[PDB]
């Protein structure tokens, strides 16, 4: 049994840690109205979520419905999330870009192999990484019902978003690897991917979001250069990255890129870089 | 004794909402023989009136149930016997007192009207329910008594009057429920409401309230039939 | 003015939230409702956004459209406005599934179409008209629930993070000032819609930005056979005059409500035929 | 097949407002001797408690005429001979049921608090109307079996269930109405009512609600005592 | 801000008159009520008055006080304000002679009561409360009428032609300015007196210069015995209270709203005990 | 039957006439809410004032409730009201003073033989004089329920009224005598009796209503002076003035009068003061 009333906040969706365990504890306050009737299903899955464990997920709490609002009950991180570390750090190195696709890639694979479920969500926000440097993938599109109510939710400011699960409604797991994709393409850039900007900015290392969706299924996904980015390593973000479904990295062809065996062979302490933000 | 002691069981009774107490009353009421008055009249009206509807009310729900839908339907039909049962028996007993001692009796024209009504309504309740020849000789009988009362309502009864209005309101329910013909309903129903728009304030306000009430209705179910 | 005092206001519960605040049972002569900013700070932009509230809450004094009692900047900066018995529209459609006669469906719908006349003849524009705003105080009537970024001519366009009721034109975000009559319109014609089919709209569709590309682009389209086999048929050609996805062709105020007037004369409110009913 | 058929009619009689029909097919459960579940005691409940309230508003509404008061009287004093005789013989009937077929056979525990309920209702019900060494029996019967079903209940079941808090309802109307002691009823429905909002959330929200409703309607009556 | 043009105002039927006009159902965006000066001449006098009746208006904002829509100019000068669902309270009383249940009478007091706070809590004599300004919206809900004579403290005396509901102090007219918030308080206090005996005040007198005179003097008093028989005895000391014919011993607004959410908080609401419900 | 359909609005309670009939006819629209059982009572005593015809009484007939107002059938009258027509002329010599007062007086003794009901209300405005010059008194207080009605009105600026009927529920035809006495005083005068104004105002021939009615119940009726007025013209009004209703002049000892006998001898043509006035 688990509940809000041994819930002390510590810090910021706010962070409030568990008072019985001594675990520092995070509650996701995500909450609007639905039906108390659909509110019934979200907490079961949840349970599975509780019950599957991955050395590169989210640690998983059974969660519950509070006095009008959803809560999840996931585990502590100094490291926060990778939109305000990348903000503060500006841009990422190849080797700490290479070892979150690895996890990230073996996380979606625990999760298809485990809970028969696709991410249905993938965004860099949701990328996240231990204090003691784990990262911790987290807030998958688990729950249907869950889903179901952010349906009607806020407006997207950058929807890092497959364009064939956009368009059509025939949509496969090669979707959220392109989203995925996308993710790592942003964490890598430092920014949005707009349009490839000035030769200034790439030297150194506003717009609605309906456009934006439109130059995201009309205009080709944008390239990695060459002068910052190893050639293995833009090379297969870019094949991870086509919009044709066709030659999309499948998670074979995701784990037989060479750059992932670099990452795999190289030595990064997630805990030093971040330290070194931090 | 007995008329005044049992009308005052009757007002008792609908002081009470119990129902059948009051039915056998006006049935000993009726069957003495006496010439009723409006009082008397506009309770038999009443009681009788409701004391149909609940069971009226009954079928109705159980037919909606029926056409939701194996063993509950055959459950259903059964039960819908036992209150076709009851309403005929109740019905029957309504219009043998009325042609008994009421109608035959009647010599001022409101009561005989009043009665021609009555025996209009219990012949549709039947309609309702009746089916092959049951269906087509309550079908004419209740045609011609409606016929009758309007005939003998034109010739010699207020066209504004409640008695009159509420008459219409009768046949034109009749008419779609029953004869199945909307577009007769619908013009018969305007016609008489239009002679009782010519005379509304021809008569006082204690009529005038309820004459409105009744032809708010004729508004009402007149544009639930042109609606379609 | 509508100046408030700090002290006097005894706040209760937390109802709800949403549109820059948080929605307190206050007490301040008799029920009331606190519109509250949950940060204490008086950040320039939200202030800016509070200031236009207040001008336009005082620009409105109809029965249909909610009552501002007063803004208070003492403290967290609010607004007191009348307390609403029931909750939103949005909750008696899809968290009550309380069931709604076309009848007074129908009614719900001239009330607040007489509202939104109102807020245009003053020369304002909702922008926001959602299913969560429309309040239904006891005996049916209907009130149109908060204004915050609903602004006069003023001859700024924000997302305001509600989909599903904001216009394709409103999301499309050509001309920097997307925001016209008819983009009230078309968000009355959603409610309309998601009234008569008793679901959100666009119920197929699940992700949000696939959602708003789906209505931008236009490829979508609410379907009207989901609405409600029972419902007078010149309200489903008016719904479906509402929700064009062509600006100039959706009707302007005055003639939607003329629409509904004719179709409150054309009410079959009894389904069967009533008859002599028991006297007295 | 007899019970569940004998259900469903029930059920379509509850949907049909008819009542002597599932009166009697209730009565045919009963004496078959099959252990009664949730469903089909709670149908119980409904049915015999409207087909009694019915006659018990017009008992209420003949007595208050009655007291609104010569013939008149004498024939409301009749009519009220008539109501009481219908009342005693369906009481007596749903009774009989219970302490033949319902309480003998209840093995579970809460079963048998409901059963002793309805045995307490119904003797209050004959109480409203029983004087003299009828009203001694019936009030010490209706005692004894409260202060049973009341010990039952906080011995083995749940203070905030519907059932023990509707209970402690009827109890303080009992107290009230009948033992004319309206210390005792303030007392004993009070600290029942607090009992009630001391594990008010150890429940689900599905029984919560209800729960809410009755101690509303405790909080009221209570405030009504209090208000003399 | 709420000029209104001559020509959009569609006003409809008579439905009374009284208080400087005559009250038409006029229709600008849905019902309203028009109140209209008969002479279409622009006394300064009735002008001046036109424009405190503006004002006072203009600084109301609460639910139970009338919404006034607007004020027009041109042409015959008219108030046009909400139109309210049933007739005032005066004919729901002594014209419908509909019967009021101590729950709904004391509800009625409870609302009228928070209006009047509200009124004084922006320093605004109302100085003619009566039963005919009392309106009853349905719903049992209620708002005050007409402010017509109703001014702001404004640091005249006008007997405005309304017996029985006038203060003796305020008959007396002894200082010249005899207007004060316990005036507004026994004009309360009277209305509870006649919603609490269903009948007016001082029936047993008849002439109206009699019963001014009788008043005025202090030999005549309202026979509170004369009150029904069924009513909870705090509301019976509060009417008294409130009837005091000494100023100062009249309770302020804000006490009466105290002592009546008392009685709230201590309503019989059902005089026999209800037992268990029929379940579902 | 009579309805004010066939009613054709002429001048100013509203001087519309009767179409059919030929006749100028006059309507009292005095309207206020009253329970209609109640309405029922008042039109059958005002048929009872039709059906009685005084040579000094105004011309009665049937009267009628309309759509929410209560209509008064009375006849026409050039010489309308004695307010205005005393407000333009100033004020009024012995001669017609006296007259009027024998044609009131016979007017309430034919009332009190009659309809065996008292006047309930004397007012100066409700004295008037027909354009061929014949005293019309009108509007009594016959009907019980109008009076009733009238109970809840406006505030009268000057109530002529006897302080006895006012003080104590005691009262008798005496009281309206002693008030027709004050309205044929201030008719005299041509103002309300304040306290004796001005010996300039008296040499040329805004207070409270609480406070006038104080005066009236506590100060001694005003006295007429004798240097504008005969002597037992005033004499015989200040003992029909008398507060003591012991010797107020009663209907007997009003006849008695010699300055009754003075104006039933002389000749004063109403009419040609009025054309004078006129
Ligand atoms: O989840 C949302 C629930 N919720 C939001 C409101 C609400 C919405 C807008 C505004 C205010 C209150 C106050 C001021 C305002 N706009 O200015 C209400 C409400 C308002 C009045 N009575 C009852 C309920 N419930
Ligand atoms: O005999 C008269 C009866 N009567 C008077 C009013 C009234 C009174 C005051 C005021 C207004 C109307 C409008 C403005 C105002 N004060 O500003 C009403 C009324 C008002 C609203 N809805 C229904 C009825 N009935």
């Amino acid at each position: 049994e688990l509940k809000d009333d041994d819930f002390e906040k510590i810090s910021e969706v706010f962070k409030v840690s568990h008072k019985p365990s001594g675990l520092v504890m995070a509650r996701k306050l995500i909450h609007l109205e639905i039906k108390p009737a659909i509110r019934n299903q979200i907490i079961r899955e949840l349970q599975v979520l509780h019950e599957c464990n991955s050395p590169y997920i989210v640690g998983f709490y059974g969660a519950f419905y509070s006095d009008g609002e959803i809560s999840i009950c996931m585990e502590h991180m100094d490291g926060g999330s990778l939109d305000q570390v990348l903000k503060k750090a500006g841009r990422i190195p190849e080797q700490i870009l290479g070892k979150v696709s690895i996890a990230v890639i073996k996380g979606l694979t625990y999760l298809r192999e485990k809970h028969k479920i696709m991410h249905r969500d993938v965004k860099p926000s949701n990328i996240l990484v231990n204090s003691r440097g784990e990262i911790k993938l987290c807030d998958f599109g688990v729950s249907g019902q869950l889903i179901d109510a952010m349906a009607n939710a806020f407006v997207g400011t950058r929807s890092y978003m497959s364009p064939e699960r956009l368009q059509g409604t025939h949509y496969s797991v090669q979707s959220d690897i392109w989203s995925m994709g996308l993710s790592l393409v942003e964490m890598a850039v430092g920014r949005y991917p707009i349009p490839p900007p000035d030769a200034k900015e790439l030297e150194l290392m506003p717009m609605a979001i309906f456009e934006l969706l439109d130059y995201i299924v009309n205009e080709p996904p944008p390239k990695l250069p060459s002068g910052v980015f190893s050639l293995e390593f833009q090379d297969f973000v870019n094949k991870c990255l086509i919009k044709n479904p066709a030659e999309r990295a499948d998670l074979k062809q995701l784990m037989v890129h060479a750059f992932i065996k670099r990452s795999d062979a190289e030595e990064v302490d997630f805990a030093g870089w971040l330290c070194s933000t931090i | 004794v007995d008329k005044e002691e049992l009308v005052q069981r009757a007002k008792l009774a609908e002081q009470a909402e119990r129902y059948d107490d009051m039915a056998a009353a006006m049935k000993e009421v009726t069957e003495t023989g006496v010439e009723l008055s409006n009082e008397e009249r506009n309770l038999l009206s009443v009681a009788y009136k409701n004391v149909v509807g609940a069971r009226r009310s009954s079928w109705r729900v159980i037919s909606s149930i029926e056409q939701k839908t194996e063993r509950k339907q055959q459950m259903a039909k059964e039960y819908r016997v036992k209150v076709e049962k009851e309403l005929r028996e109740i019905c029957y007993d309504v219009l043998g007192l009325l042609d008994k001692h009421l109608i035959p009796k009647a010599s001022n024209p409101e009561s005989k009207v009043f009665y021609l009504k009555m025996k209009g309504d219990y012949y549709r309740y039947l309609a309702e329910v009746a089916t092959g020849e049951t269906r087509n000789s309550v079908v004419e009988d209740s045609q011609k008594a409606y016929q009758d009362a309007f005939e003998i309502s034109k010739a010699k009864m207020q066209p504004t009057h409640p008695i009159r209005l509420g008459l219409a309101l009768n046949f034109s329910v009749f008419y779609y429920e029953i004869l199945n013909s909307p577009d007769k309903a619908c013009q018969l129903a305007k016609q008489a409401f239009d002679d009782a728009i010519a005379e509304l304030d021809t008569l006082n306000e204690d009529s005038y309230k309820d004459s409105t009430l009744i032809m708010q209705l004729l508004r009402d179910n007149l544009t639930l039939w042109t609606s379609d | 003015d509508w100046e408030i005092e700090a002290s006097e206001v005894m706040l209760s519960t937390r109802i709800g939230s949403g549109s820059f605040g948080t929605v307190y049972k206050g007490k301040w002569h008799g029920d009331v409702a606190v519109k509250i900013l949950k940060v204490v700070d008086p950040t320039p932009e939200q202030f800016q956004a509070f200031r236009n509230e207040v001008a336009v809450l005082r620009k409105t004094r109809h029965v249909n459209i909610l009552l501002f009692m007063g803004y208070m900047t003492k403290d967290n900066l609010a607004i007191v406005t009348q307390w609403c018995e029931g909750s939103s529209l949005y909750k008696h459609l899809h968290v009550q599934e309380t069931k709604f006669q076309m009848f007074q469906l129908i009614d719900i719908a001239r009330q607040t179409a007489q509202g939104m006349d109102y807020l245009h003849a003053k020369n304002i524009i909702h922008r926001d008209m959602k299913s969560n705003n429309i309040f239904l105080h006891e005996g049916l009537t209907v009130k149109i629930g908060d204004f915050g970024l609903a602004t006069v001519k003023s001859r700024v366009e924000q997302p305001t993070g509600s989909v599903l009721w904001m216009a394709p034109e409103v999301i499309r975000m050509q001309d920097n000032n997307p925001f016209s009559f008819q983009s009230d319109v078309y968000s009355y014609g959603i409610v309309l819609y998601e009234l008569m089919t008793g679901e959100l709209p666009y119920s197929h569709i699940n992700n949000r930005d696939q959602i708003i590309f789906m209505v931008g682009r236009g490829y979508a389209s609410p379907d009207l056979s989901k609405l409600y086999k029972n419902c007078p048929k010149a309200m489903k050609r008016l719904v479906a005059d509402c929700v064009k996805k062509v600006k100039e062709e959706r009707p302007l105020f005055p003639q939607i409500l003329s629409s509904i007037e004719l179709l409150q004369h054309s009410l079959p409110k009894i389904n069967r035929s009533a008859s002599e009913p028991s006297l007295h």
